[PDB]
Order: C-alpha cells, then structure tokens, then sequence
C-alpha cells in the first residue's frame, strides 16, 4: 500500500501533465486528491511550489519572446536562465539517487534545502511583476525611472536578508549597465538611445526634443524634483547641441573628466547624489569645451 | 525501456524517425506507448523535432541558388550555427551516464532559444528579397539581449565587407553591381549612370554617399574620356 | 540487433564494391536499402556524399588519361591529387578510432567536420563542368577565354564565402 503511495509520489512530484491531470485555461493544471491525510497535507504544500514553477516558464514567455521593453527583456532572459540552472542541476541529481537507491526514498530533507534557495528569490519577483501588469492594463484603460524606483522599493522592503539584496542587487547591476551606457552616451556624446524608446524624451533643420507625457516616469514628478530635472536636462540638450557642432568635426577625445565617468558607468548607479556630482562635473566640462570651441576657432 | 528510447530518441533530435514514432512530413502522430507521464515530454520533444524538420527544409530552399550575397551571408551563418549541435550531440552522448529526456531538455535549453529567434528572421525574409533585408538587419541589430544583439551585430560584420567591395569597385575603377536590388547605383539613345536618392543609406551618412557616388562617377567619366588616367595611385 | 546494425554501418560508409551491391552502367553502382528508419534516413543523406566521390573519380579519368586541353589536365589533375590527399588522411584515421576503441563507434560527429570541407569545394566545380561538357557535345552538333571566364563567374558568384573563394582562386593561379 506504502510502497504504491511512494511510487505514485515520486511520479506526482516531477509534475508531467497529461489526461488524467486536466487544463483550465487561466486555475492551471489541476488533478484529483485522494490520498493519505498525512500524504495529501504534505502534497498541498507542494502544490504551491510546483504552481509557482509553472507560472514562472508562462511569465517568462511573455516577457521576451518578441516583446517590447529593451529592460524588461533583459532581466527576463537573465531571471530565467539563473533559475533553470540551479533547479535542473538540483532536482535531477536528486531523483536519479532517490530511483537508484530503491526504487522510491523521501524527499523531505532533500525538497527543504533546494525549497529555501528557490523559493525566496522567483517568488517575490514575480509577485511585484504581476501587480505592475494589472496596473499597465488599468493605466491603459484610464517608465524608466519606475522601473528604477520599483527595484529601489524591492531592496528597500528586503533590508536584512543577506541573500535576497544580494541577488536583487546583481540583476540590478546588469540592468543597470544599460542605463549607465546610455547616460554614458548622453553625458560623453550627447546621443540617447530609443530602439522602441527608453527615455521619455523624444525628438519631436536643428530640431528638438520634448517629452512625451503619458508614459512620464514617475521617478522625477514634484515641483522640485522637476527643476532639479529641468537643470539636469539642460546638461543634456547642452551635450546634444555639442554633438551638432560635428559641422566642424568632434569627436570628445581631448583630456577631460572622461576617466570618471567610465569607472561610473561600470559603478552600477542608483543614487541621486552620486549621478548629480558626476553630470555638474561633466556640465562642467561640456561648457568650457563649448565656450572654447566658440570663443575661438 | 529508457535508453533504448534514449538511441531512438537521440536519432529524432537529427531528423530521422524510429520504430516507434511516427514522425514523417509531420511530428509524432501518437506515441506507440501511450502513457500521460510520456505524453507531456513528447509535447516538448514534438516541437524540437518539428524545427530539426523545418530548418532542413530552409537551408534546401536557400540551397536552390537563388537571391543575394546578403543571403549567402545569412546561410553561412545559419550552416555555422548547426555546428554546435553536432556537438552537442557527441557531448550528450559523451556524458556516458544515463540521461533522461528530462536532462536532455535542460542540457540543451539554449539551442532552443537561438534557434527560434533565427526561425524568426526567416519567416519574414520570405516576403523580402533586396534592399528591404538591410532595413530588417539595422532594426534586429539595434535590440539588446547579449546573445542576441550579438548573433545580429555577426551578421553585421559579414554584410558591411559585401558593401566595402561595391564601394571598392566603385571608388577605384568606377565599376558598381547592384545584383538583385541592393547599394544605390542605376544605368538609366540613352548611356547615363546615376544615383537612386531613396536607396541611399543614412548608416553611413546620405551626405557621404552622395560625395562618393561624384568621385566613382568622375572616374568612369575619365576613363571613357582616355584610357591613360592617374595609375599607380 | 543494435550492435549487427553499427557493425553492418561500418562495412557500408566504405563504399565497397560486389555483387551484392549491383552496378547499373551509366545509375551507378546501387545496393537494396532494408534498414531502421533512423538509419535509413541518415544512410540516404550519406549517399548523397559517396556518389560524389565516385563521380569524382570517373570524372578525373575523363579529363586527364591522354586527353587533350593542356589547361584542363593541368586543372584535374591538382584537385584530384588535393582531395586525394584530405579524404584519405582523414577517412582512414577515422575508421581506424572507431574500430579500435570498441568494433564499431559512431560517425556521425566525424562525418560532419569532414563533410562541410569536402562538399563545398568538389560539388561547385564539378556542377559546372557537367554542364560545360554537354554544351560541347550540342556545340558539335549544331576556348581559351571561355575557360577563364567560367572561373570568372564561378568566383563571382562565390563572393562571401572566404574559403571557397580562397581554394578557388588558388587553382586559378596555378592554371
């Protein structure tokens, strides 16, 4: 009887579907309980790890497959790659020792260490995720500096669990690379980077730029914190109209405050005051070269 | 019964159907065995067997000598990227353990994201033909993703040496061949050679196109005017 | 059952001649096909490749035995001796891992590498002469720049694939 329970466990456990366990297009794959009270308490439990995995493939498709958001992407294709192989590696050595063994042994030790590590990290993640989806449908029917803001918040909640900033903080970093090498372009090089857009600045003979308000990030709104903005965008028109000066030739290239710069976009960037510094010291920079550049020659 | 489902299996991944599956012009019809528990892998496993299929049958179309040195390029690149199965193939067998179709899904996860994005590309390329390919690979280029941006930026790289030739040909002997629609230079008592405004490119700058169509222009005219023109230079 | 087939596999990527594999004087040689599935499939795209080769060699005979067309022996016989020399060196130390190690051993991983470098080179140019060589029987029915300018747009149309190209431009000099 025992011994039925533990193979049908076993088989249960790496979740295949089929027939005998059926589709509802939204709960999930659902399947018939009827178990052992101890067994079916235990088989609850799990349940929910299990939903949480197929949920997670199903979230991951649709964040990348041909979609929009150069970010959004980024961490998508990185979250999921992380994910599969700590849990691959893991769970396969595990039932090939729990099949060789006898042909069934407990997974209870061996389901609580992977269950600590995996558990944490998706979970939460894709918790905020599914909020912020439901709140693009809404704002729809009635962006940079949010995504910014929202991880900000995630680390800010995390505060005190070693594992969890540290991972939060590494997917941070590489988003952050993109972020740093188009603020990088801007502040060196006056250019912006838009595949699909990723500011909210758009260019609208010489031309201009405005920003398009709808999509406004929500980083930057408050009385103050738009003049400090406006001061940090006039850097940046201030770099785009150094760039038009290419009718005579530059290419940056002369000693500047260039060194700094490229250590600050390796740095990962998420502080006001440490960003503020660095464009006042490239401002700076932009002007004299300007000046220079105007005044003679 | 798994590893000799395993050698079954291993010979479908290459496109070759077994005893057990029926697998034609189309995927696995059924599964002899019929189990649920096997059924769910055959779903993932129906998928990858039905791209081994279809890329074999794209790589024979191309293979019918027909449209650009932009598509050879491109079946170069593609001829390139089969490599990589092959070993990964001796790799699996390498392994020497037993291997499930459970780990055969992981171990080769990454061969099925490449390989679906370069479907991608090919479905839409069947419409275009010419100077449109260009257009498709300044867009592709520009989305991030590292291995994805990367497989674009490859393509690229072998593309722009396609133009450097034209451009040679053009700049030095005043000599231009624009194929099946591709650069920017168009013949047409008539006899005139001239420049095609809307086919030029902007990723090298209009302006710097329409300087150097002058030059490669004022060679030809100086050839045709005398033979003896400036030489070793 | 498995273990017959690799054993039979090996026998029959050498491309052995018999009576049991029969020869039809102009298809070729053909042998009956009786195999799994699997192997089938992988055995015709294999014969593909062996058909060549034997093409090749028959090919060879024709253009250089006492021949005329200085330039086109001076041609067939360096892309004979070249191919000789790759094929053999790479065949033969092949066979020999596969049998030594265990009886039989697969090919398939081998069979790639060789294949791209073999296929591109001898096809393209042997294509082109079947071609030719049939336009001079409906020539005499009903030269010299001629030859240069085939190799002329079969570099042409080559463009973008360095290796082809390369080997290509090779023999032209020598020619």
């Amino acid at each position: 009887q025992e011994a039925l329970v533990v193979k049908d466990l076993l088989n249960v456990l790496i979740g295949l579907e089929g027939t005998y366990i059926r589709y509802f297009n939204d709960i999930e794959f659902k399947i018939a309980k009827k178990m052992d009270p101890s067994f079916k308490t235990f088989s609850r439990r799990i349940v929910r790890y299990g939903k949480q995995y197929m949920i997670l493939t199903r979230a991951y498709e649709k964040w990348s497959d041909t979609s929009f958001g150069m970010v959004l992407q980024r961490f998508a294709y990185e979250i999921r790659r992380f994910l599969e192989d700590v849990y691959l590696k893991t769970l396969v050595e595990r039932l090939e020792r729990d099949f060789n063994k006898v042909p069934n042994f407990s997974i209870r030790e061996l389901e609580q260490i992977i269950n600590e590590t995996e558990v944490n990290k998706q979970m939460e993640l894709l918790y905020n995720i599914y909020e912020e989806i439901f709140r693009e449908i809404e704002e729809r029917r009635t962006k940079g500096g949010a995504i910014l803001k929202i991880f900000q918040q995630k680390i800010l909640e995390n505060l005190g669990d070693r594992s969890s900033v540290m991972f939060l903080k590494k997917l941070l970093n590489n988003i952050s690379q993109d972020y740093c090498t188009m603020l990088y372009e801007w502040l060196t090089q006056g250019i912006l980077n838009d595949p699909y857009q990723e500011f909210m600045t758009y260019d609208d003979w010489d031309t201009q730029y405005f920003i398009r308000k709808d999509v406004l990030l929500r980083d930057c709104d408050s009385e103050e914190d738009k003049n400090l903005l406006f001061k940090m965008l006039r850097t940046g028109i201030l770099l785009k109209v150094v760039r038009a000066s290419l009718q005579i030739p530059t290419i940056p290239s002369n000693s500047s405050d260039i060194t700094i710069q490229e250590i600050n976009d390796f740095a990962d960037l998420m502080e006001g005051s440490n960003l503020e510094l660095y464009v006042d010291k490239c401002y700076s920079r932009a002007n004299e070269i300007f000046l220079k550049l105007f005044f003679q020659g | 019964p798994e590893e000799d489902i395993l050698k079954y299996v291993s010979y479908t991944l290459l496109a070759t159907t077994s005893a057990l599956f029926p697998f034609d012009h189309e995927q696995i019809q059924i599964p002899s065995k019929i189990p649920n528990f096997e059924s769910g892998l055959l779903h993932l496993i129906f998928e990858a067997g039905l791209l081994y299929q279809s890329l074999g049958y794209k790589v024979e179309k191309f293979r019918m000598l027909n449209i650009s040195p932009m598509k050879k390029a491109l079946i170069i690149e593609i001829s390139e990227e089969l490599q990589n199965y092959t070993a990964f193939v001796n790799n699996l067998v390498s392994s020497g353990t037993v291997v499930s179709l459970k780990s055969l899904y992981r171990e080769i996860y990454e061969n099925i994201i490449r390989l679906r994005i370069y479907c991608r590309f090919t479905e839409h390329l069947e419409e275009l033909s010419g100077d449109t390919f260009l257009i498709e690979l300044n867009i592709f280029k520009s989305h991030g993703d590292l291995t994805i941006r990367k497989i674009a930026t490859n393509l690229f790289n072998s593309m722009i040496s396609l133009y450097y030739e034209y451009l040679m040909n053009w700049l030095t002997k005043g000599l231009l061949r624009a194929t099946y629609g591709e650069f920017f230079i168009a013949e047409n008592y008539h006899i005139p050679i001239e420049f095609n405004q809307e086919r030029v490119p902007a990723f090298i700058p209009k302006e710097l196109a329409y300087k150097i169509f002058m030059i490669g222009k004022s060679y030809i005219f100086l050839e045709k005017y005398c033979k003896e023109v400036q030489w070793t230079n």
